[PDB]
């Protein structure tokens, strides 16, 4: 069976919650069921499943082709975005001290900064915030999710994530909405993309595509209609981009060496 | 932004008959109708007197009509949804437990008593057509509350009956042929639902067409010289030997909506607790008004 | 496929009266111990009724997770979805490479006979 | 046009595999290639020649039971029917 | 209990079979259950049967009647793969009429006659994916093996230079067939028909 | 860790030779800690992490596949008493006195590494070449993955002179000092030689009992429960088995390694 992984310091989040965000409520309609509802649905579909000794994670990648298991696929991803956006909406104050951390929160880390930059052609990430607002509104009718996306290109781009679509795999983004017709220069990328992956798992290997996500904003309902409500979808967003924790994100980009 | 789009039954302030709460109808349709008619205000004015259908069946694909289709289909459907529901006897529901394995629980419909059905609504003749059309109502009771599950995202189950009276009616002038079905299909429709066939040829060969009849003029020097389709050869058939008879026969798809039921969390999340869909479903089922779909319904071969 | 790989069998412990468990995967042999609820604690009379009561209960799971099988494509593939290959493209691939094995093999055995015959 | 040895032609109430479609299965099925067998006393047969006629290597002789291939006590009463039917006229 | 242990042991719920692994008999229906491994086990050589599976095997589904027998070996077939026939009728998106579904949509005190799809269908007749099905390529036999099921193939007329453009490679060639439909004779066995589109 | 490293540049694409200690990075880190697989066995268990002599249980066994036995066809019928009956052709394990044999097992490598005890597992089956590695480096014992040498033992000082001996201490600290050719030229008799596989080793059997030396192996329904010092019950056929009674043993040697090298830290 998996295990919902337990949420820093839930402790105030059972009652308080993450200052701005969400008080407690939210994650009781997200992490504490919505997650544990699909991650038991995965559970169950994992059920006499090879795809379960490994990490939803991994299987979200293995649960690429044979698309007869999307069903689970997109609920897999659908686990992995999410804690993926808890963690950018994860509050995860700082410990020691005994006093309450002082949220000396580091915005936009130094590589950040560059990163846009070169990511929006010498832009301001803030001004990426409501950009960001500008695309989502304008590239979502339901369920979805946000996310910023660095790419080999280095271009630290945003992706036009929808319903549960795959941060990583491109030929999985799920970001044509199939439903609303599209122009045919999208129908050129999607000629392209056709052909692209065509030949990539020709030779044994879905599109090796280091497209790895970065922050992540959960645009299904649970994420606004559960509280914020209806017209607030945007406005939801708005606190949210207002603010995030920027450790996870400072450790979400290859900025450094190893072995 | 008139109550022309909404029907007295459906009251504001109301907890939709339990089913929605005080706020859940808001939340699943007026607050909602907010921001939605707001945005087809913002998208024309038409709005203001054609309906919906009009924007919609004006383009398969507007290059504009993009968003305003989207805003459209939604407002359309609540109405095809909304109208044929009565409201389950039921009080507001509970946050259904840790389900999933809690639900499955009873027996998921197979062979067990049908509750609120055509027959018990006098809706005879067409509760055989739905048996006719769906192995029995029982096997088309399964498929429906089913179909909804399936969705993950905001979605819409169907019923339609799909006409195929005859091919050439209206160049032959027949206003009075109500459109005469043949058969009862299921049909969904999710963010932005079009009548189905995949709008497969709907907008294929015509975005298709477009880049392969380019593809010749795309290779503005000559044309990529003698070799030709080639790896597109057998796949230009994509449509040409293929999807364009997978366009349904010889361009006549066509659906006729009887029943429909959205599967957006804003509709069950209120008070179905975090996945009461099915008992939603439940109560979505034993809430259904059948006489609008019998009136709904066309006549038969 | 079955996972008849047995996992810690110790913490196991599970709740039949519906034939659905965390952990344990859907299979018939959930309906066989589905079955001994049924004629254990005796909501149903004997072996043959008890199983069929649960052998409607496995339809309706399986009649379920078909629908949700499809529903997953058919939406992820009205929403952005490119597929490499698919149950019938691995059904043509392997099956016309074999082809390649057969052909070259009757170039040798019909003609090897016509010399052998001629 | 082909030869007959080189072509399975399985029906199509069967499950084709890709193997299946292979010259190797070809070979395999050739190596892996009857009232009286369901137990009636073949010896009451003692007359009807027309029964007896079918174990019979065709030449007057029985068979080992390598082919026939019948219950001992079958065999032994159908070879007892036949060698009977000798006495009895026909056959 | 030991039996208790024992009476929900995985191996088990395996029931037995001793149905030869080569069944040169035409098959319909599968005749053993494919045992699944984890890729991890596999090169941890681990298959959970009475003794290991050669390495020699690099599958990761094979098909066993004998845990181990007198030869001091089990009897294994690592082909089993039914896992991609049953399947592909999923890829092939068709229903069954099953008879008349009185009541139950399968109806049928023990069910042995008529069993139903038998496991080859759990989806509503009726659904639109039917919009003309998917022309479904499939593998003429002269008749045409789709997703490894055999459809007669059909058309609006013979053609007979389609036959001749494959020459002696007809079931080698793939022709997309718009299946009418299948069913399953009471003796589980599946009868479909093709779309030849030439 | 990266000494063969050029971070690409700066608009040189995501150099291919580290884009993959991104991946590493994106896993030691981030991973994937929004859904994790728990409650599930896997082929890396047991080897590494393997229940104390306490711990053991029948459920824990019966997984492991420790019951499975031969055929009802191949029964040396020398074990009607550790037999619990036939099942598909084939003949269940007692395993409740498994775990009596296996927990007494346990105790005497316990005991005999709190002894400075040479212990050599042997097995001989495919794949026990680490777990038996991996067996002896915890209780730093001794191990034999190919054929044992027939005469490894009796006919040592021919066998194995060629091969040299270190002192060791107390601590098993390489004394790092000289060893007399006589010296080394001798006998490192083992004190425990546990067989995995007793039914195709026997030449090691039948030598350790001419040798004196206590044995602990793994019977089966077909091995003869006799020519061992303390037979376990088991599976000798799956290596899951194997690796968990191994394991089990194994863990009972490095308790005792750990107790004896703590008696030396009191002075």
């Amino acid at each position: 069976i998996h295990v919902v992984p337990k949420l820093p310091n839930s402790k105030a989040l059972l009652q308080n919650g993450v200052p701005n965000i969400l008080s407690s409520s939210g994650f009781k309609t997200v992490w504490f069921d919505y997650q544990r509802y699909l991650c038991d649905k995965l559970t169950l579909a994992t059920a006499g499943q090879s795809l379960e000794s490994y990490y939803p994670f991994h299987i979200l990648l293995k649960t690429a082709g044979n698309p007869l298991q999307s069903n689970i696929f997109n609920l897999a991803s659908s686990i992995h975005n999410n804690h993926l956006f808890v963690e950018n909406i994860l509050p995860s104050a700082v410990e020691h001290g005994t006093n309450s951390n002082a949220v000396v929160k580091t915005e936009p880390s130094r590589l950040f900064l560059s990163k846009i930059k070169d990511s929006f052609n010498g832009s301001d990430w803030e001004v990426v915030k409501e950009e960001m607002i500008y695309r989502a509104e304008n590239e979502v009718l339901g369920q979805g999710w946000l996310f910023l996306v660095e790419n080999n290109e280095k271009k630290l781009f945003i992706l036009t994530s929808n319903n549960n679509g795959t941060p990583y795999y491109f030929p999985r983004n799920q970001s044509f909405d199939l439903n609303s017709a599209i122009s045919i220069d999208e129908f050129a990328t999607l000629k392209q993309m056709k052909e692209l992956i065509g030949k990539s798992t020709k030779l044994n290997g879905k599109v090796q595509d280091w497209t790895m996500p970065i922050i992540c904003v959960n645009l299904w309902d649970h994420a606004y209609l559960h509280d914020y409500g209806v017209g607030n979808r945007s406005k939801y967003v708005k606190n949210v981009l207002d603010n995030l924790n920027w450790s996870v994100v400072n450790n979400r980009i290859f900025s450094g060496i190893s072995k | 932004y008139s109550t022309r789009y909404a029907l007295e039954h459906l009251k504001e302030g109301a907890p939709l008959k339990g089913l929605f709460s005080i706020e859940g109808l808001q939340k699943a349709w007026f607050d909602r109708v907010k921001y939605l008619d707001a945005k087809l205000n913002d998208c024309t004015n038409e709005a203001q007197q054609k309906p919906l259908e009009t924007l919609i069946h004006e383009n398969s694909k507007s290059a504009s009509k993009k968003h305003i289709v989207n805003y459209a289909s939604s407002l359309y459907n609540l109405k095809f949804s909304m109208s044929s529901l009565q409201g389950c006897i039921r009080t507001p529901p509970e946050e259904c437990p840790r389900l999933g394995p809690e639900a499955l629980l009873q027996t998921p419909d197979f062979n067990r008593t049908i509750s609120n059905e055509p027959l018990t609504t006098g809706n005879e003749r067409l509760q055989a057509a739905l048996i006719s059309s769906f192995g029995s109502l029982m096997e088309f009771r399964t498929l429906l509350i089913n179909s909804n599950l399936a969705i993950s995202g905001d979605g819409f189950t169907w019923l339609v009956a799909r006409r195929q009276l005859d091919k050439r009616a209206m160049r032959n002038d027949m206003p009075n042929r109500d459109i005469e079905y043949d058969k009862l299909f299921i049909l969904n429709t999710y963010n932005a639902g079009t009548p189905f066939n995949f709008s497969t040829s709907g907008v294929m060969n015509e975005l298709n067409n477009q880049y392969t009849n380019m593809e010749k003029q795309r290779a503005k020097e000559a044309g990529n010289l003698e070799d030709s389709e080639m790896t597109a050869k057998q796949a230009k058939t994509k449509f040409i030997y293929e999807t364009q008879q997978k366009g349904f026969s010889g361009k006549e798809v066509s659906y006729i909506p009887l029943l429909a039921i959205d599967a957006s969390p804003k509709t069950w999340l209120t008070d179905y607790g975090v996945f009461g869909k099915r008992e939603y479903l439940e109560r979505v089922w034993d809430s259904i008004e059948w006489k609008i779909v019998e009136s709904r319904l066309p006549q038969r071969t | 496929p079955k996972i008849l790989v047995e996992n810690e069998i110790g913490d196991e412990n599970y709740d039949w009266s519906h034939m659905l468990q965390i952990g344990r995967p859907l299979d018939g042999e959930s309906v066989i111990q589905r079955t001994m609820y049924l004629i254990k604690t005796k909501q149903y009379g004997d072996m043959v009724e008890a199983y069929d009561h649960a052998r409607y209960e496995f339809y309706a799971l399986r009649m379920q997770e078909e629908t949700e099988q499809q529903v997953a494509l058919e939406e992820a593939e009205m929403f952005g979805s490119l597929f490499g290959v698919s149950a019938i493209e691995h059904g043509i691939q392997k099956e016309q490479e074999v082809l390649d094995v057969w052909e070259k093999k009757v170039v040798e055995e019909t003609e090897l006979m016509a010399a052998r015959t001629s | 046009k082909i030869d007959q040895s080189l072509s399975k032609k399985l029906p199509k109430g069967t499950i084709y595999d890709p193997f299946d479609f292979s010259m190797g299965r070809i070979h395999l099925d050739r190596k892996y290639q009857d009232i009286m067998k369901s137990g009636a006393n073949p010896l009451e047969f003692y007359a009807r020649p027309r029964i007896l006629s079918r174990y019979v290597t065709s030449t007057g002789r029985i068979q080992h039971r390598d082919i026939t291939g019948l219950s001992a006590k079958n065999q032994r009463r159908l070879s007892k029917a036949i060698r009977r039917c000798q006495a009895i006229g026909l056959m | 209990t030991l039996a208790e242990l024992l009476g929900r042991s995985r191996i088990a719920q395996v029931a037995n079979n001793h149905k030869p692994l080569t069944y040169t008999g035409k098959k319909f229906h599968p005749t053993h259950q494919i045992i699944e491994t984890k890729p991890s086990t596999l090169y941890r050589q681990e298959w959970g049967l009475k003794s290991a599976i050669p390495s020699k095997i690099k599958s990761r589904y094979l098909v066993y009647n004998d845990l181990d027998t007198l030869e001091r070996i089990t009897t294994f077939e690592p082909r089993g793969g039914t896992q991609w026939n049953r399947l592909r009728f999923q890829e092939m998106g068709v229903p069954i009429v099953s008879n008349i579904g009185r009541q139950n949509p399968f109806f049928k005190k023990f069910n042995t006659e008529i069993i139903g799809t038998g496991g080859l269908s759990y989806s509503l007749p009726g659904k639109l994916k039917v919009i003309q099905r998917t022309v479904v390529p499939g593998r003429i036999l002269n008749l045409a093996a789709i997703g490894g099921f055999v459809a007669d193939v059909v058309f609006f007329q013979s053609p007979p230079s389609s036959f001749n453009s494959m020459g002696d490679f007809i079931r080698m060639k793939t022709f997309l067939f718009e299946i009418l439909e299948a069913s399953m004779e009471k003796n589980g066995s599946v009868s479909m028909h093709a779309r030849l589109l030439e | 860790p990266y000494p063969n490293l050029i971070p690409s540049a700066n608009d040189k694409p995501y150099s291919s030779q580290e884009l993959f200690l991104r991946q590493l990075n994106h896993s030691m880190r981030t991973a994937k800690l929004g859904a994790t697989i728990s409650k599930v066995y896997y082929p890396h268990k047991d080897i590494f992490y393997p229940p104390l002599p306490e711990n053991i249980t029948v459920e824990s066994l019966m997984s492991a596949g420790v019951h499975l036995g031969q055929s009802t066809s191949l029964w040396r019928s020398s074990t009607q008493s550790y037999i619990y009956g036939e099942y598909k052709g084939i003949h269940i394990i007692d395993l409740n006195q498994t775990l009596s044999y296996l927990k007494r097992a346990a105790k005497v490598v316990e005991g005999v590494s709190e002894s400075g005890g040479i212990i050599l597992f042997l097995g001989t089956r495919q794949g026990q070449k680490r777990g038996l590695e991996e067996a002896a480096k915890k209780t730093h014992g001794y191990y034999v993955s190919t054929r044992w040498i027939p005469g490894t033992l009796t006919n040592s000082t021919e066998i194995s002179g060629i091969w040299e001996k270190q002192e060791i201490d107390s601590n098993d600290n390489p004394t790092e000092r000289a060893l007399s050719p006589n010296e080394t030229s001798k006998q490192v008799k083992p004190d425990l030689l546990v067989v995995l596989n007793p039914t195709e080793n026997r030449n090691a059997l039948l030598e350790a009992i001419k040798s004196r030396v206590p044995t602990i192996a793994i019977i089966d329904t077909d091995s003869e429960p006799s020519l061992v010092t303390y037979p376990i019950p088991g599976n000798d056929d799956s290596l899951r088995s194997v690796n968990f009674l191994l394991g089990v043993l194994a863990r009972a040697g490095q308790r005792g390694l750990q107790n004896r090298l703590a008696r030396n830290n009191e002075k």
